[PDB]
């Protein structure tokens, strides 16, 4: 009774001591892949922070010559108070 | 350890090799500055087979460009990744071939390939296991398909056993630039045929379908073209640089896919290409791959591969896949469509796996078909050939420089014969 | 460029996530949505409904039949073949 | 001893669903699958403390299938068991029992071989369907003949759900009615009827539930189920097994059609008020107040019937109440079979789970009864299906699946022909 | 695993199933930006049916939008729950059909639908179980109706194993918006008998008289019909999408009404649909829904039941119901009301329940019965037909594009054979 | 006792990945190389607390050796065993034979001496190869055959790749299969197949593992190199040398060819809820459906059975389950062998991986077998061998590098001889 009893619990607590492995690995590998995620985003939005910036920097020369333009160069309306902005500037100028 | 050397050659090859180089410069991480700053160990490990430590971590290509105008060099030392190349290896002329194959085969060639060749031979003895060499030329232009023919036969002549990649562009009639198209196509093909180990055929009227269909880009300007050519080229030769579940190399695919030794013009294909606005609408699976793949509106050349059967195939996968659907996948295709494989060899399809990806993809995919219906291509221009050659057109620019017409005679017999055979595998 | 640290074999651990060959807790039949993808991964986590509840009457039946579990019986009248047909049959006899 | 039990249908694995939550709460087993010797003849112990039940639940729609594959007990079934399909029959017995069959049904059998490997006294089969449907008409037919094409001599107790008079759900219920009946009737041995508007009147008169729902109906059907099992399961005063029923009332081998009952049905209060002994309970089990189909046995005379009795049941007061039973002459026999009745007694009580409204009760009584209101009952649906099949309404779709009409003329004969027979057996 | 392919065509079609997907997003959770925000795990399991995840979250609907105008395409992408849909799906020409069946059958399809066919074709494959296809379109318009019936019938020969839904709003002599609504009408429904499985008429004088007494609304704009006409098709497949004590697939309602393969039109109505000034006064049972449903200013068409004969019906419950009293209650308003069933078929209705209502109510109903009444509006659009085509009115257009005139006698004789069998069986 | 090990090609060194991450697992070496008798066949024990496995990879290709030089396992492994060329063979046979082969072979050759030296009790060599590439098969065939001049009499298990009927990955494997097998007749004693669909159908039926890639098939590779030496390593009931499978397994001198399979190949759910048996896994290591080999052995009549069991089995049931095998029908011998098996029993279980997917088993079944049906594999793989032979195809690779069509031509005769030898054998 007592050998046969102990095998059985014992052979149950290797299966759950098992299984939870099982689960934790598959939590870690998650984990790592989206700490990779995170990675490569924030990546993007500094690489997008230097193109505004630059597209910024096109805006402020273009404000010069502000009546004569094509259709489409604003944005937004952030864009225009940019423009306004930079345009006072240069009146201060 | 195995070492591909680069040889750039042409307008054309000299502004593909630039976005190559800078494609290439980002998977291994160094920047434009020369110094290594990537992240993984992966990176460290295979970029001998592409660059050489000078001192002080700059890591400078195995490249030399080769031309006879400095515009191109010029164009060329503008954009960023422009200085990482040894100007040593900047071997250039003076006076310009112009779109004239005699010029750029007899006259231009006689005082440049010494030099040419002493160079390729210094960088060739400075690294110890050679692979192979990778040529990126046109056969449109004078100066890069003359110069770039000769300097293969002469490389063929004193390195035998090394494996040899051709990418070369072919003029199509619907974007014909210039007017002696095939007058050096058609030379050029003569001796890319006896001299070469395969040719990875490319052309831009593909290329420009291919953006306005599925890229949906508005002003497709050379980059992107040149993008997507340093993307395939990349995808031919990742298994070298990065260990994976099942690797091929060079001579490992030419076996693959050469049944026959004068069989040896493939056809390229890329995925996935999908347009911006719906990059995000989209799954990443081995059959999405797949279908992107097997579509006829994909190939990298203007022949419809539905016209005729494929010899091969064969299919380099990145990323971290399946292997079962990779195969399974495959299975489809050799099953689905069954009528457009040659009957005589069965199991046409190789396939590999690389475990690293390209930058900012997960998964990605190439396509090298060796198909039948590249004779469309080659009838296409000998068509153009017979019917100037009829009349002497334009054949004074040639003869006035020591170039006979029996080597016309023979361009038109190789084409002819090559073409009919390939109508005789079909 | 010194390895001090060994490679960490990306190809075994890529398995159990990124080919997704760990089931969450799933049988294997259960034809229904996998949700291949991090976000929605996640999101299931945080399910406050958790497959069986109180919204669909097969499941809240049996919810409400196992709330106080098995209370109490007793095992007189129950058959015990270990009692008296078991009990002729016994084990080896050196012992296993 | 072991008894294996198959679900097939919409209805068949719900009441198992019912069904094996009372078994576990019979015998003490917990939703997940392990106690916190009678469970021998339902679970099975595989290893030490786990125990995993000799059942399939297959079924053509996967919604019902994985309802359970994810209800409360995902880990007391086990995963190949529960089969499950592409898509659903859709109340077509041609669509079940020819286009779909054919793929599904040869992976249950290969399953079912060897569940019974793993038996060892295997008692037979009972299996659960509606006929309604098209997955339990068709492929459940489908079934019973390749089972009795494979063992054939082991009994099969038939537990269907035949379509009420007038509350009915489905439209071509009469169709497949009649071809499901066509081949239950030379393949199951023990075939039971439970009607759904009979069980609706008890709820409603007697559990006093004015809104029941199928949860209800499963529930004491599934204790209808236990109770007639209880004998292999326990020991009692004088026990019958699984073969009994094959002799006992099946006087000849194509009128196999039982009506079963249940009494007393109470709920938790009339209990507290009222008072339980053997003499009202044998008489409350002949009212049609108290059986599971809607029928009327003062039109019919009985053939044999059969009283299974649980609980504090001595032998002295069943034998009197009987006795009081044939001196009456309310209920007649047939004149061909003097001794009409099959008695059982066995000490446990039903259980009750909690969550119902069946009170408990010291001692219970199923009765399962042979007539021929049965007759009566066959003859209603003969009709009513003549009456659509005139204006050959609704052929269209089982010959679009690739059935004809020489099966619909065959059966239509066939139930007239067991019309026949139950008048003359009658007489 | 069961899966439902979309297909929306015209301007009716495309406005109404734009709340369609309006109403099926906001009952499984989905937020208008495409990724999920619900808190049920009961919504998870069934979005396979109507949606692909892409890739992070991103829900894309399995419906294609086809037409020929882009102001269709632009009332769609202004709205909310307009940014979802694939870009690739918005398959669309350019020139417009303009209420000219030929048009739309002859000319122009023979360009839009082998585009349309490859969409439907991808989206097909995509998935593994296909139950059936879904498409809403209208009749009297001509790039719905044309259009849309040819793509019913190249589907039909295609996957000729799966089933179809079709709702289409018809003609009627108070609702009159175009002018060949008869012309268009009666060449569309001889294509609908022998291609479509089974069809749900629509129109907008019901709409209207139900949003006129029963909602009382002030000013129903075409917003509040397409919310009606949506509630309906998330009722009929709510059963593929959440489980309940007795499911009714598609083919198991298509088998339960249809008798006869020619007789498949249905009458759909929804309940409960009560003003928001009673909502207050009201009691939520089955009688109420009941007494509801089977009142004849229910119905969505113009065609009054009490004026014929009932041959079968179906009644889709949601909401936690007793059985019992669903079906005690069938059977009361089959016995008391028996005059109006008919009589060679017993048990003419079929009841099923699922237990999720829709988000807003404790408890909804879907009623579809297949009455004989729906011959009069039959007769009321031939008697229209032949009092045009008697003297050759508006036809040469539709003659000089290829269609000739006894297509037109065609669609009368199967017209008149149809409301003849009808009243037959009446 | 000891045995060593040799790997060879792509796929080899990854099969080796695997088995070695096993034998550490089993007993209880970390990475390192140190524990914190029964180990002595496998590592030899330098220094102090240090012990360094019986092996050595070789490969043409460096980039997967290096990436072996790199892994976790950097320390157990001793520089010099991992040998590793300059540049690849590119899946040609001629150039793995001829000119690169005899740079490396003697390279190879002459390290294995020192360690057969370093042994004593050698039992054999066992080799790890696939046929269908160029390093597997060409240096492969190359190392046998110096291997065979050089000790003749002593074992050599070859357990080969073959390469799949319709599931492909190159374009020459006929070629290099058959040129391959020409030497692999008469050159190795005892041969097994084991393909890759066999393994994917395996692992998507039994492990529900719908997307696998080759490490879940070196895993379970591992598991049957571990079960069948197992007997070398720990002391079972009964016990088998590897000299056995030399008589008992080849009656003929050129039949040697033995398909495998293994039992029970098991999910983690379904494992506990089933109750594994001896009974049920000696019949599922019976049927294709478990085969490591994809071919059906019903078309083939057994030679020869072998069976490995390990871990919970008494001799008792297992000579019962072999009697019922015998005295069924689904399966027949050749007339030769009334006595057609060899039975084997190991005490210790079979152990499991983290990240493996296997759960713990008290008992498995290696079952190793010989019949006709790889003789109808020979045959399909000489149709389409035949097919691009005919047309010349391919055939300038091999002779530019230095071969000729003589062996082409008597590599396709001696396949037929061997095809004659079969048809000749099952009669
Ligand atoms: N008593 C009872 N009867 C049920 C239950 N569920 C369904 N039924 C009956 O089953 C009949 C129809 O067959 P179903 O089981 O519902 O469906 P099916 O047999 O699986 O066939 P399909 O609908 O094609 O899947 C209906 O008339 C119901 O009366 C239930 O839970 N309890
Ligand atoms: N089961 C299994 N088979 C493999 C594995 N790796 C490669 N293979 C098989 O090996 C065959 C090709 O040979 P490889 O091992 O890839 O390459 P090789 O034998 O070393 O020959 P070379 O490519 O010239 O170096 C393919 O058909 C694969 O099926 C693996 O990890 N597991
Ligand atoms: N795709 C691509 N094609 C180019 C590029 N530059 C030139 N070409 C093609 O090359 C052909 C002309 O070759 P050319 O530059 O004159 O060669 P070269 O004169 O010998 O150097 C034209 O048909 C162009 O289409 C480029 O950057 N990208
Ligand atoms: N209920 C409703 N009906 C509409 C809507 N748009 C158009 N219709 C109906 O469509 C009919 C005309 O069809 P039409 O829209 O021209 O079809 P198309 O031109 O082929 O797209 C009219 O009778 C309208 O009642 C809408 O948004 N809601
Ligand atoms: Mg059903
Ligand atoms: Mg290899």
């Amino acid at each position: 009774a007592q050998k046969r009893r102990m095998r059985m619990a014992e052979h149950a607590r290797e299966v759950q001591r098992l299984i939870d492995e099982k689960r934790q690995a598959f939590e870690a590998a998650k984990a790592r892949e989206e700490a990779e995620d995170a990675a490569k985003r924030s990546e993007d939005d500094r690489v997008r922070g230097l193109v505004e910036e630059e597209r910024k920097k096109l805006l402020r020369e273009a404000a010069e010559l502000k009546d004569f333009l094509p259709r489409g160069v604003l944005r937004d309306q952030a864009d225009v108070d940019f423009i306004s902005n930079v345009l006072e500037e240069m009146a201060l100028n | 350890m195995r070492e591909i050397v680069h040889i750039q050659g042409g307008q054309c090859g000299n502004q593909i090799g630039a976005k190559f180089w800078e494609v290439v410069s980002d998977e291994h991480g160094i920047d434009p500055t020369g110094t290594y700053h990537g992240d993984s160990d992966l990176q460290l490990e295979r970029i001998n087979v592409y660059f050489n430590e000078a001192t002080g971590g700059r890591y400078v290509p195995r490249a030399i460009l080769m031309d006879l105008e400095p515009g191109t060099m010029d164009s060329v030392r503008s954009g960023p990744y422009g200085q990482i190349f040894r100007p040593d290896n900047f071997v250039f002329g003076q006076t310009g071939a112009g779109n004239n194959w005699a010029k750029g085969h007899y006259t231009e060639g006689a005082e440049l390939i010494d030099s040419v060749l002493d160079v390729v031979r210094k960088e060739a003895e400075s690294c110890d296991c050679l692979q192979g060499f990778q040529v990126c030329h046109s056969l449109g232009g004078g100066t890069g398909s003359g110069m770039g023919t000769l300097l293969i036969s002469k490389i063929r002549e004193e390195y035998p056993d090394r494996m040899m990649l051709t990418f070369s562009v072919v003029p199509s009639p619907k974007v014909s630039d210039t007017v002696v198209e095939p007058y050096n196509a058609t030379l050029s093909v003569h001796q890319l045929v006896e001299n070469a180990d395969e040719c990875m055929v490319l052309d831009n009227e593909a290329l420009y379908d291919i953006c306005f269909r599925t890229l949906k880009l508005t002003t497709p300007t050379f980059g992107d073209l040149n993008h997507l050519i340093s993307a395939v080229m990349s995808g031919i030769t990742c298994c070298l640089r990065f260990p994976g579940q099942l690797n091929a190399d060079l001579r490992k695919l030419a076996v693959n896919l050469i049944p026959f030794p004068r069989l040896h013009f493939f056809m390229v294909g890329f995925t996935p290409l999908t347009s911006r606005g719906s990059q995000q609408y989209r799954a990443l699976t081995v059959p999405e791959l797949t279908q992107q793949m097997w579509d006829a509106k994909n190939m990298m050349c203007a022949a419809d591969p539905r016209h005729g059967r494929y010899l091969t195939a064969s299919a380099l996968f990145r990323g971290r896949m399946s292997t079962k659907e990779v195969d399974e996948q495959m299975l489809n295709v050799q099953n689905k469509n069954s009528s457009y494989f040659v009957e005589w060899i069965p199991n046409n399809v190789k396939s590999s796996v690389c475990d690293i990806p390209p930058k900012g993809l997960k998964m990605s995919a190439t396509f090298i078909g060796n198909s039948t219906a590249i004779q469309e291509m080659f009838k296409r221009v000998s068509e153009q050939f017979t019917a100037m050659f009829r009349r002497k057109a334009f054949l004074h620019w040639y003869t006035g420089e020591g170039m006979d017409e029996m080597e016309f005679t023979e361009a038109e017999s190789n084409m002819n014969d090559l073409v009919s055979e390939y109508q005789q595998y079909q | 460029g010194e390895a001090a640290e060994p490679r960490p074999d990306h190809k075994s651990q890529a398995l159990t996530y990124t080919l997704d060959q760990y089931p969450r807790g799933r049988l294997p039949g259960y034809t229904g949505f996998k949700a291949q993808a991090p976000a929605n991964i996640d999101a299931g986590l945080k399910h406050s409904m958790k497959l069986p509840c109180h919204s669909t009457t097969s499941g809240d039946a049996t919810l409400r039949g196992t709330q106080f579990g098995v209370p109490h019986q007793d095992h007189t009248h129950y058959i015990n073949s270990r009692a008296g047909l078991n009990s002729f049959f016994s084990n080896s006899v050196v012992g296993t | 001893r072991e008894v294996i039990s198959i679900h097939i249908g919409q209805a068949g694995i719900q009441v198992g669903n019912a069904c094996w939550e009372l078994y576990c709460l019979e015998h003490g087993i917990q939703p997940d699958g392990q106690m916190p010797d009678a469970f021998n003849t339902f679970f099975s112990e595989t290893g030490a403390g786990k125990h995993v039940p000799r059942c399939i639940f297959l079924d053509l729609e996967p919604t019902v299938v994985d309802e359970v594959r994810t209800g409360t007990y995902r880990q007391l079934f086990h995963p190949e068991q529960l089969i499950s399909g592409k898509e659903d029959a859709a109340n077509n017995f041609a669509r079940g029992h020819y286009t779909i069959g054919k793929e599904i049904v040869d992976l249950a059998l290969d399953r079912i071989r060897k569940l019974a490997d793993n038996c060892t006294g295997l008692q037979g089969f009972l299996v659960f369907n509606a006929v309604g449907g098209g997955t339990g008409s068709g492929l459940g037919s489908l079934l019973l003949e390749r089972l009795s094409v494979d063992y054939g001599k082991k009994s099969k107790l038939g537990f269907t759900v035949y379509p009420s008079p007038q509350v009915s759900t489905a439209v071509v219920e009469p169709y497949n009615s009649v071809l499901s009946t066509h081949s239950l009737l030379e393949h199951t041995d023990v075939a039971v009827m439970l009607d759904n508007e009979a069980i609706y009147d008890i709820c409603r008169r007697s559990l006093d539930i004015e809104r029941p729902t199928y949860t209800n109906l499963n529930r004491l059907i599934a204790q209808v189920i236990s109770s007639l099992t209880a004998s292999l399961r326990f020991d009692g005063a004088l026990n019958v097994d699984i073969t009994e029923f094959q002799t006992n009332l099946v006087p000849y081998p194509r009128i196999h059609f039982m009506l079963s009952s249940y009494a007393p049905i109470i709920s938790a209060e009339k209990a507290y008020h009222e008072q339980l002994s053997v003499a009202e309970i044998t008489n409350a089990a002949f009212e049609p107040a108290s059986m599971m189909v809607k029928c009327d046995p003062r039109h019919g005379k009985y053939m044999a019937c059969c009283l299974m009795y649980r609980g504090d049941v001595v032998p002295k007061d069943v034998n009197a109440s009987v006795a009081t039973i044939k001196t009456k002459r309310t209920i007649q026999f047939v004149d061909w079979c003097p001794t009409g009745f099959k008695c059982g007694i066995n000490y446990q009580p039903p259980t009750v789970v909690p969550g119902g409204d069946l009170a408990k009760v010291q001692r219970a009584v199923c009765m399962i009864s042979n007539s021929t209101a049965i007759g009566e009952i066959f003859s209603r649906l003969d009709h009513k299906f003549d009456l659509m099949y005139a204006k050959r309404a609704f052929v269209h779709w089982y010959v679009g699946e690739g059935m004809e009409e020489g099966e619909f003329s065959e059966a239509r004969e066939d139930l007239a022909a067991l019309e026949k027979d139950f008048e003359e057996v009658g007489a």
